[PDB]
Parts: C-alpha cells; sequence; structure tokens
C-alpha cells in the first residue's frame, strides 16, 4: 500500500 | 482590385496593412462567403448576400457588422467575433445546420428551440450570458455539435456530468464529443 | 502510437522520405476518428513530461526550421532522420507556409515511436497565437475546419516548454530573461502554457540573447525582456549553466556562438522571407557535452 | 482495476468517501476496491485530473465483516432511560456543547454502570464506542 508512487492507470 | 467578377466562387484577400476594402459587396453570383479577418473597424456591407449560403466572418476586426436578416437563406453562417449583439436573419435564415456565439452577450439563444436543424450551435468562451439558451438548446434533438463553452458552473466536475447525462442528443459536446 | 495512431505515423515518416530531398509544404493529414485519438494521445504524453526536459546525448539539435519540410527533411537525411537520431529544436518549428504541419507530424509520430528520439520547440515565429504566428493557425483555418484547429491548439499547449543536454546546454529559443528564476517554478508550470509577451518564457521564444543590456530591457518583440549579457552569465553562474541556445533571428551565418561561445545562435531559417538570406545550421551535441555548428543551407 | 473501471473514476465525478468500497464489474466479475485514502478529504470528487494512487494490496473479507460487525441496539430492548442518559451525556454534551455552557454547569464525568455484566453491559461498551467519534 503506498499513495502517489505508483504510476497510476491514465486514461 | 476588388470591385466585382461574373465568374468568381473563391475570394481571399484579407490580412492586408491597410483597412481599405473597395466594393466587398458588388457581385450577387457567389454561393459562399469569407469575410472573416476584416481588418476594418467596421463591416463594409452585408445586407447584400441574399444568395449565399455560407457565411464566414470568425476573427473579423469589423465591430460593427449588420444587414443578416436580409439574406433569403443561408446554409452556413460563422459570426465569431462579428461585433454584433445579436444574430440577425435568425428566423429568416432559419434553415442554417451550423450557429456561431462566440461568447454572445444575448442571455437565451434567438429561437433555438424551435430550431430543430441547427447540428452546430457553438458558443465558444460563454461567461455564460444564462441558462435559457441552454434549456432551448436541450428542447431540441437534432443538433450535433453544441458549445456552451467554458462557462462558470463547469467548477464542479458534477456538473459537467449532469449536463452531458441531460442533453443525449448532440453528437459533439464542445471539445470533448458527447457520446450520445 | 496505437495500432492505426502507429500506421498513420510510418505512412507520414514514409511521405516525408518520399518528399524528403524536394521542394517543401507537405501536409500529412489523417482521418477523422484517427486523428482525434492521436491528438489526445500526443496531448497526453506531452503533458506526461515536464516542462524543463533533458536530452539524450548524443543528438543532432537543429537551429529554427521555421516550418519547412525541406529544412526538416534535410536535417533527418543529414543529421539523423528520427528515431535514428535524438533531433531538439530551439524554437521557431512552425511558421509562414504549408510545410509546419509536416514537421509537426513527423515530430509528434517519433515521439510516439521514440519519445527520446524526438523534441522541438516555439519561440516568436512559433507561438501559439496568430498574433505572433500566424503561420499555424490562419492555415488551419483556411485549409481545415475548427474542431480540428482547437484540437490542435490545445494539444501544442498541453506540451513541454524547455530542454537540457546533460545539464550543459540550454535548449532555449531565444536569449535569457530576468524573470526566471529557477527550475522549481519551471517544472511547476504544467500545461497549458503559451508564449507571452513579456516575462520569461516570453523573454526566452521572442527576444533573442541580447548584450546591450544587463539585467533585463527591451527586446525585438518589442514587449519581451532580452536580458543582457550580465543576467546571462549571472544565471549560468547560479545555476551552473556554460550554453544557451537561441533561435527566432535571422541568422546571416546559421550559427552565431554568443557569450563567449555561451550562445550558441543557431538558426536553421534558408532564405528567411526570401529577401534576407539566412543561413541555415544546426547544433550538433556530441554524447560529452561537444556542441558542434552544423551549418546548412540558405 | 485501470483495465476493467478506466471510466468509472477517470472524468466520472465520483465523490467517494476517503474508506469506501464499491464493487465494479470488470472481468467477468464484480471487483470491489476500497478506498485506501485520499489526500483530499473524505468526500473527493474521483475525476481523471485526480491522481488515484493504487498499490497492490488486496482487502481480506475480515474487515468486511468488521465494518459489518456495528454496534447498536440489536440485544439491548428496553433500556431507554440508560441509554438517553449516556447519550446525553455524550451527544447533548457534545452536539449542543453550548446548551452546558448556557447551563453554567459540567455535566457528570464519572458515570458508573451497574448490573449484571456481559448480559449486553459489554455489548453497552461496544455500542457506546461503536457511536462515540471521540476517542
Amino acid at each position: 500500500f503506498s499513495g502517489e508512487g505508483q504510476k497510476l492507470g491514465s486514461l | 482590385n476588388l470591385s466585382n467578377l461574373h465568374q468568381l466562387q473563391m475570394l481571399e484577400l484579407g490580412s492586408n496593412r491597410i483597412r481599405a476594402i473597395e466594393n466587398i459587396d458588388t457581385l450577387t453570383n457567389l454561393e459562399s462567403l469569407f469575410l472573416g479577418k476584416n481588418k476594418i473597424t467596421k463591416l463594409q456591407n452585408l445586407d447584400a448576400l441574399t444568395n449565399l449560403t455560407v457565411l464566414s466572418m470568425q476573427s473579423n476586426r469589423l465591430t460593427k457588422i449588420e444587414g443578416l436578416q436580409n439574406l433569403v437563406n443561408l446554409r452556413e453562417l460563422y459570426l465569431s467575433h462579428n461585433g454584433i449583439e445579436v444574430i440577425e436573419g435568425l428566423e429568416n435564415n432559419n434553415k442554417l445546420t451550423m450557429l456561431d456565439i462566440a461568447s454572445n452577450r444575448i442571455k437565451k439563444i434567438e429561437n433555438i428551440s424551435h430550431l430543430t436543424e441547427l447540428q452546430e450551435f457553438w458558443m465558444n468562451d460563454n461567461l455564460l450570458e444564462s441558462w435559457s439558451d441552454l434549456d432551448e438548446l436541450k428542447g431540441a434533438r437534432s443538433l450535433e455539435t453544441v458549445y456552451l463553452e467554458r462557462n462558470p458552473l463547469q467548477k464542479d466536475p458534477q456538473y459537467r456530468r449532469k449536463v452531458m447525462l441531460a442533453l443525449p442528443s448532440v453528437r459533439q459536446i464542445d471539445a470533448t464529443f458527447v457520446r450520445f | 502510437m496505437a495500432d492505426l495512431d502507429k500506421l498513420n505515423i510510418d505512412s507520414i515518416i514514409q511521405r516525408l522520405l518520399e518528399v524528403r530531398g524536394s521542394k517543401p509544404g507537405k501536409n500529412v493529414q489523417l482521418q477523422e476518428n484517427e486523428i482525434r485519438g492521436l491528438c489526445l494521445k500526443s496531448r497526453e504524453i506531452f503533458l506526461s513530461q515536464p516542462i524543463l526536459l533533458e536530452l539524450e546525448a548524443p543528438l543532432k539539435i537543429c537551429g529554427d526550421i521555421h516550418g519547412q519540410y525541406y529544412d526538416l527533411l534535410r536535417l533527418f537525411e543529414y543529421g539523423g532522420f528520427p528515431p535514428e537520431s535524438n533531433y531538439l529544436f530551439l524554437g521557431d518549428y512552425v511558421d509562414r507556409g504549408k510545410q509546419s504541419l509536416e514537421t509537426i507530424c513527423l515530430l509528434l509520430a517519433y515521439k510516439i515511436k521514440y519519445p527520446e528520439n524526438f523534441f522541438l520547440l516555439r519561440g516568436n515565429h512559433e507561438c501559439a497565437s496568430i498574433n505572433r504566428i500566424y503561420g499555424f493557425y490562419d492555415e488551419c483555418k483556411r485549409r481545415y475546419n475548427i474542431k480540428l484547429w482547437k484540437t490542435f491548439t490545445d494539444c501544442f499547449n498541453c506540451l513541454p516548454i524547455a530542454a537540457i543536454v546533460d545539464e550543459k546546454i540550454f535548449c532555449c529559443h531565444g536569449g535569457l530573461s530576468p524573470d526566471l528564476q529557477s527550475m522549481e517554478q519551471i517544472r511547476r508550470i504544467m500545461r497549458p502554457t503559451d508564449v507571452p509577451d513579456q516575462g520569461l518564457l516570453c523573454d526566452l521564444l521572442w527576444s533573442d540573447p541580447d548584450k546591450d543590456v544587463l539585467g533585463w530591457g527591451e527586446n525585438d518583440r518589442g514587449v519581451s525582456f532580452t536580458f543582457g549579457a550580465e543576467v546571462v552569465a549571472k544565471f549560468l553562474h547560479k545555476h551552473d549553466l556554460d550554453l544557451i541556445c537561441r533561435a527566432h533571428q535571422v541568422v546571416e551565418d546559421g550559427y552565431e556562438f554568443f557569450a563567449k561561445r555561451q550562445l550558441v545562435t543557431l538558426f536553421s531559417a534558408p532564405n528567411y522571407c526570401g529577401e534576407f538570406d539566412n543561413a541555415g545550421a544546426m547544433m550538433s551535441v556530441d554524447e560529452t557535452l561537444m556542441c558542434s555548428f552544423q551549418i546548412l543551407k540558405p | 482495476f485501470e483495465v476493467y473501471l478506466k471510466p468509472y473514476f477517470l472524468e466520472a465525478y465520483r465523490p467517494i468517501r476517503k474508506g469506501d468500497i464499491f464493487l465494479v464489474r470488470g472481468g467477468m466479475r464484480a471487483v470491489e476496491f476500497k478506498v485506501v485514502e485520499t489526500d483530499p478529504s473524505p468526500y473527493c470528487i474521483v475525476a481523471p485530473d485526480t491522481v488515484i494512487h493504487c498499490e497492490g494490496e488486496p482487502i481480506k473479507r475480515e474487515d468486511e465483516e468488521e465494518s459489518l460487525n456495528e454496534v447498536g441496539y440489536d440485544d439491548i430492548g428496553g433500556c431507554r432511560k440508560q441509554l438517553a442518559q449516556i447519550k446525553e451525556m455524550v451527544e447533548l454534551p457534545l452536539r449542543h456543547p453550548a446548551l452546558f455552557k448556557a447551563i453554567g454547569v459540567k455535566p457528570p464525568r464519572g458515570i458508573l454502570l451497574y448490573g449484571p455484566p456481559g448480559t449486553g453491559k459489554t455489548l453497552i461498551a461496544r455500542a457506546v464506542a461503536n457511536e462515540t467519534g471521540a476517542f
């Protein structure tokens, strides 16, 4: 669990 | 040297360092008009164009634009940055499938609810003036491109979703095309 | 990019190669849904990168292409076509004519295929507004409709601003500025952005490397703040900078080394407006931050 | 998540509280993603601009049962006077602290609960804690 550390699901 | 011509279909002699126009509405055999980007502070003549089916007067410095109601019919009419407070010829030339307001000072649209033929109802960089134009546009269902646009009511993301859900008949929604 | 987008990119590359070595004026158009998707992807990718990019050495950085398809094709043939070589335009990448669209499409296709081998910037001649650059807005209005023009404007506003070559040479459009303080506010300034009339990015895009001023002053644009030699020297000393790129000017020699080989005013504008026979040039940046003057035709 | 509920959060104006789990129909199933946290306040409008931090932490159903294991009036019937006294000592003390201030007297900080314990007495404490927002 981490916040703003993994590249996210960009749309 | 732009006075008149017998057989002419396209004309573009704008963007001149001198704001001088000579006989801009002399011929009557044209079908499409592109009067945009006029360096003059006011339009020369626009009431003489009664047979043209396409009007383009976008990004024109001609603040005074009159005679728009003298046309019998016009399939296309662009009045972006025309400097006109209201759009003339809406009742006369009601067979237009496109409409440009370009941050129109008018609160509501001139007979948009009864206008079931304009598929391009664009009002760019709107304040917006009012929501009566929005209600009139939502009343019809034969519109494709609708621009509000960039009004102050778009701050809440839920407002955008509600507007998109309310108006499914518009094929395109300003910038991002409506899923319809 | 996407399957249709990558196919269109390959087709545009082939068309530019077939139009390479010939007269300029290529357009490289596309479909409607495909072009909309490609523009959205390009805007997302360009906005993904920060305002201050970093170049990958070695590279063949060109000057101000001035929206010339022939000049861009010649640079690709000589300096290395994408993605075989990294290209980084200093500024004024789009200008009057129907040849800037092909260059923009080629740069976007190269960035989609290889973002580490494609880069371009804007100056006084490649501004996002028709007041400073009408070679794009007026061309789109005359050729295409307004929706595609708005999409292109949004994609261009969603692009980066500056670039650096191994933190040695600054790939700026013009000269220094007195309003630019540090990179913290530069990287913080994300999409959208545009070249202003006065300020820091305005001085970078419109003004050129000034020597008659010290801290700040008037510029050739009339509103820009062409920072003088003292301002550029202070900025380089504070930021440990050594070189700054300059463009958006009619260079008779193409690549001019100013501030004692600290302002390589490389300009790829050949025969600017016909009367001004400005030379073309490129900045050949090697792997060891070796800036070479790759001159071209005028 | 990104390949199933892609448009469910991208420009979707999802103002859900930080801590909620919603089942999403993805991959011929119903994948529920629990809101781990939010930089904004609990009700944050999840949009494409919102950067949804996501890790590979799968939430076990034990926490789901525990959240479903709330505490209310399930084994307590008729203790209306005691419950009202407790709420007044807590809610009225909190929701109407100005009422106490105008009353010019603090409520009883020390309240004793006599009776047969664990008959709901432990349940009473659990219900209080679940209702109570304070430490």
